[PDB]
RNA sequence: CGAUGUCGGCUCGUCGCAUCCUGGGGCUGAAGAAGGUCCCAAGGGUUGGGCUGUUCGCCCAUUAAAGCGGCACGCGAGCUG
RNA sequence: CGCUGAAAGCAUCUAAGCGGGAAGCCCGCCCCAAGAUGAGGCCUCCCACGGCAGCCGGUAAGGACCCGGGAAGACCA
């Protein structure tokens, strides 16, 4: 179960066998192994990774001493891939090759305080026939005296997006090792320049 | 004269090998021990009892077909969040909770009550980490 | 009119030593073990093994014949063995042996391969007679039921996999 | 479903 | 299988048994097969 | 009765199962296909129209199916009227 | 629906035991989560500061205020 840290860069389409395949491009590589989680000391099995070189100025003291014990220069992000122990001490895009199949995890685009129609695909009220100031309003939220209360988890308006989202079974279309590029046919969570994670798929 | 109430006493650590004992009958004596009613100077409003260390709570035993028919339950607060898991499945995954749940419902409700629950330390398996207090082993 | 008392003929050389709740039975064709109720008593006589019951209430009466016929079948297993035959009926139907496995061609679209567990060994004389052999009576009896189940004897035609000596009862069709 | 139609117990509220 | 609160023997080959705490009527004639409920 | 706003619709659902469909079964006057009927099962699904305020009902065209009920005949400090 | 099997010399899926068997239950998938007060774990950083399990200060590593902002956002974060 292999993973890699990366940044979403932007979408395009290419042509493969006279078919148009819309891809998103992810600057994945390279990710230096900064720490290894072993059952003896930690309990599970995982690898702490690193992304984006950082100003050794910007990196504070306790962080600095951490990076150093591993031999890594300061890097902007630490994230762990679970159940992963690569042979080397640095991960590149070349742990995927075209035809594979990935799960991609990012932070979705935040829609802030979203209405009930945007957030929950509700249908609001009529826009004529006497409908009165309720065109985007949810409707009834409960019953009457029995139960006399509102179900926990009731779909109401509130913040939507800027949450973790994982998309599954995405075809690895091509890998550009030199420029550390990973191609993936489909839609990846989040904005361009957003941090993402690319693991091997859970599906089969 | 007024009834004697005691100054804060040093509590006693106590060990039980819960193996092969009946669930509710051991559960009832662990409650008495936690409440410290075995003590001549019992005072109702303070934790004065014992610390009860238990091992092999997984090897507890129970009569009837209760293994397949004793159903513990949890309510999440959400629609449909009543979950029902029988005894055997509990022992398979979280066996200390069986005896733990039993002692609990035989303890009082209120502050002191659930503070007495904290003075119980149930362990599955043959061993316990509490060698430091050196708990006196009781055959109950 | 009672089986718990009828003593168990033990041929030579069968080794029927006794343990608390176990009765080990080593024979010429292998060994088996018998879980015996701890309330019953197994006894070893000269070439005979006998079982006594501790009381005459229902459960001790029920356990009795059982923990006899159980120890019985284990003596007849390790010595002369247990078999069970399966006849196959149906025009296209046939079964063959692929090394130590059994491949049935019983009119599906695939063919079905059965894997004989530890103890069971398959054997196919004709292309329409399968034989299950093993020292365990219950285990032989499972495998045979297992295999037969794949294509149970139909109702309307003489098609399916049949138990040895299975009555061929059918029902009219039109 | 109540087969026999049920008459209102209250008037439609009017200003008093 | 017929399910009913009146399990009865139907023919002379019908047999009444109790398996898994329930009354049955097994028989070679498959119609005669019964359970109580 | 010093007020517990009352049909139907919209919206949001949630539960029961005496199950419409989907799943698993026994019996069949079950050849196959397809039905009948009883048992298990509430996980999910259960369309769009014409008429009438209508719930209901008929009808059109589909459907895997076009389930029945509880929630103050759920839901007027949410809307309609 | 069975295997083996007595009570009950036969039979019996069961009384001892072992199978097979649902979109259903438990895992498994995605998401939240140690306020899980039972408050967990690991990696790294500071470290014995001055005075009459407490107080008063100056500091350490750090943090915060303030500012430029941001597919983050009502304010807060
Ligand atoms: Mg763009
Ligand atoms: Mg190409
Ligand atoms: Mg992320
Ligand atoms: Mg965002
Ligand atoms: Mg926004
Ligand atoms: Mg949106
Ligand atoms: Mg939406
Ligand atoms: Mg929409
Ligand atoms: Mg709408
Ligand atoms: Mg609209
Ligand atoms: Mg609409
Ligand atoms: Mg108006
Ligand atoms: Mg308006
Ligand atoms: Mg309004
Ligand atoms: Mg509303
Ligand atoms: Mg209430
Ligand atoms: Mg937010
Ligand atoms: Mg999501
Ligand atoms: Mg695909
Ligand atoms: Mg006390
Ligand atoms: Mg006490
Ligand atoms: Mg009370
Ligand atoms: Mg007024
Ligand atoms: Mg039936
Ligand atoms: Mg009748
Ligand atoms: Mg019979
Ligand atoms: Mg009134
Ligand atoms: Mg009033
Ligand atoms: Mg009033
Ligand atoms: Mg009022
Ligand atoms: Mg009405
Ligand atoms: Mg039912
Ligand atoms: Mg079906
Ligand atoms: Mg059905
Ligand atoms: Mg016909
Ligand atoms: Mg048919
Ligand atoms: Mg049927
Ligand atoms: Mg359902
Ligand atoms: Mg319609
Ligand atoms: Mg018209
Ligand atoms: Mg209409
Ligand atoms: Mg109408
Ligand atoms: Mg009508
Ligand atoms: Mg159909
Ligand atoms: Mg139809
Ligand atoms: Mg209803
Ligand atoms: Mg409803
Ligand atoms: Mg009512
Ligand atoms: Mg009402
Ligand atoms: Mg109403
Ligand atoms: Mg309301
Ligand atoms: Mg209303
Ligand atoms: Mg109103
Ligand atoms: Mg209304
Ligand atoms: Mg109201
Ligand atoms: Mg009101
Ligand atoms: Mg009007
Ligand atoms: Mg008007
Ligand atoms: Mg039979
Ligand atoms: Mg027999
Ligand atoms: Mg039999
Ligand atoms: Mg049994
Ligand atoms: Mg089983
Ligand atoms: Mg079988
Ligand atoms: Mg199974
Ligand atoms: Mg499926
Ligand atoms: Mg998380
Ligand atoms: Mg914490
Ligand atoms: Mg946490
Ligand atoms: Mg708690
Ligand atoms: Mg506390
Ligand atoms: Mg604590
Ligand atoms: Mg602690
Ligand atoms: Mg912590
Ligand atoms: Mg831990
Ligand atoms: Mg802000
Ligand atoms: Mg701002
Ligand atoms: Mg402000
Ligand atoms: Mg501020
Ligand atoms: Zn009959």
């Amino acid at each position: 179960m292999k993973g890699i840290l990366g940044v979403k860069v932007g979408m395009t389409r290419i042509f493969r066998d006279d078919r148009a395949v819309p891809v998103t491009v992810i600057l994945a590589g390279p990710c230096p192994v900064v720490q290894r989680r072993t059952p003896e000391k930690d309990g599970y099995t995982a690898v702490q990774l690193g992304f984006l070189p950082q100003n050794p100025k910007r990196v504070n003291r306790p962080l600095k001493g951490h990076f150093a014990k591993a031999g890594v220069e300061p890097v902007r992000i630490l994230r762990e891939i679970r159940d992963f122990n690569p042979e080397g001490d640095t991960v590149t895009v070349e742990i995927f090759k075209p035809g594979e199949r990935v799960d991609v995890t990012g932070t979705s685009k935040g829609r802030g305080f979203a209405g009930v129609m945007k957030r929950w695909n509700f249908a609001g009220g009529p826009d004529s026939h006497g409908a009165h100031k309720i065109h985007r309003h949810p409707g009834s939220i409960g019953n009457r005296k029995t139960p006399g209360r509102v179900y926990k988890g009731k779909k109401m308006a509130g913040h939507y997006g800027a949450e973790r989202v994982t998309v599954m079974n995405l075809e690895v279309v091509d890998v550009i090792p030199e420029e550390n590029l990973l191609l993936v046919k489909g839609a990846v969570p989040g904005p361009n320049g957003g941090l993402v994670i690319v693991r091997e798929t859970k599906k089969a | 004269m007024k009834t004697y109430v005691p100054k804060q006493v040093e509590p006693r650590w106590v060990l039980i090998d819960a193996e092969g004992k009946t669930l509710g009958r051991l559960a009832t004596k662990i409650a008495t021990l936690l409440r410290g009613k075995h003590r001549p100077d019992w005072t109702p409003n303070v934790a004065m009892g014992d610390f009860v260390v238990v091992v092999n709570a997984d090897k507890i035993r129970v009569t009837g077909k209760k293994l397949e028919q004793k159903i513990y339950t949890r309510y999440s607060g959400y629609p449909g969040g009543l979950k029902k898991i029988p005894l055997e499945k509990m022992l398979a995954t979280h066996p200390e909770r069986v005896l733990e749940h039993a002692v609990k419902g035989m303890l009082p409700k209120g502050p002191l009550g659930r503070r007495l629950f904290k003075r119980l330390k149930v362990y599955a398996g043959p061993d316990h980490p509490h060698q430091a207090q050196r708990p006196e082993k009781l055959e109950v | 009119s009672r089986i718990g008392r009828l003593p168990i003929p033990v041929p030579k050389g069968v080794s029927v030593e006794v343990a608390p709740g176990r009765v080990k039975v080593k024979g010429p064709k292998g060994e088996l073990e018998v879980p015996v109720s701890p309330e019953m008593r197994v006894v070893v006589e000269e070439g005979v093994v006998r079982v006594e019951r501790p009381s005459d209430e229902r459960r001790h009466k029920s356990l009795h014949g059982l923990t006899r016929t159980l120890i019985a079948n284990a003596v007849k297993g390790v010595s002369e063995g247990y078999s069970k035959e399966l006849l196959i009926k149906g025009i296209g139907y046939r079964a063959r042996l692929v090394g130590r496995a059994l491949e049935l061609t019983v009119g599906f679209s695939h063919p079905v391969v059965v894997e004989p567990p530890e103890g069971i060994t398959f054997e196919v004389p004709e292309p329409t007679r399968v034989r299950v052999s093993g020292i365990d009576k219950q285990k032989v009896g499972q495998v045979a039921a297992n295999i037969r189940a794949i294509r149970k004897p139909s109702a309307y035609h003489e098609k399916g996999i049949y138990y040895a000596g299975e009555p061929v009862r059918l029902k009219p069709g039109k | 479903w109540r087969i026999r139609p049920r008459p209102p117990r209250l008037p439609r509220p009017r200003p008093r | 299988m017929k399910v009913r609160a009146s399990v009865k023997r139907i023919c002379d080959k019908c047999k009444v048994i109790r398996r898994h705490g329930r009354v049955y009527v097994i028989c070679e004639n498959p119609k005669h097969k019964q359970r109580q409920g």
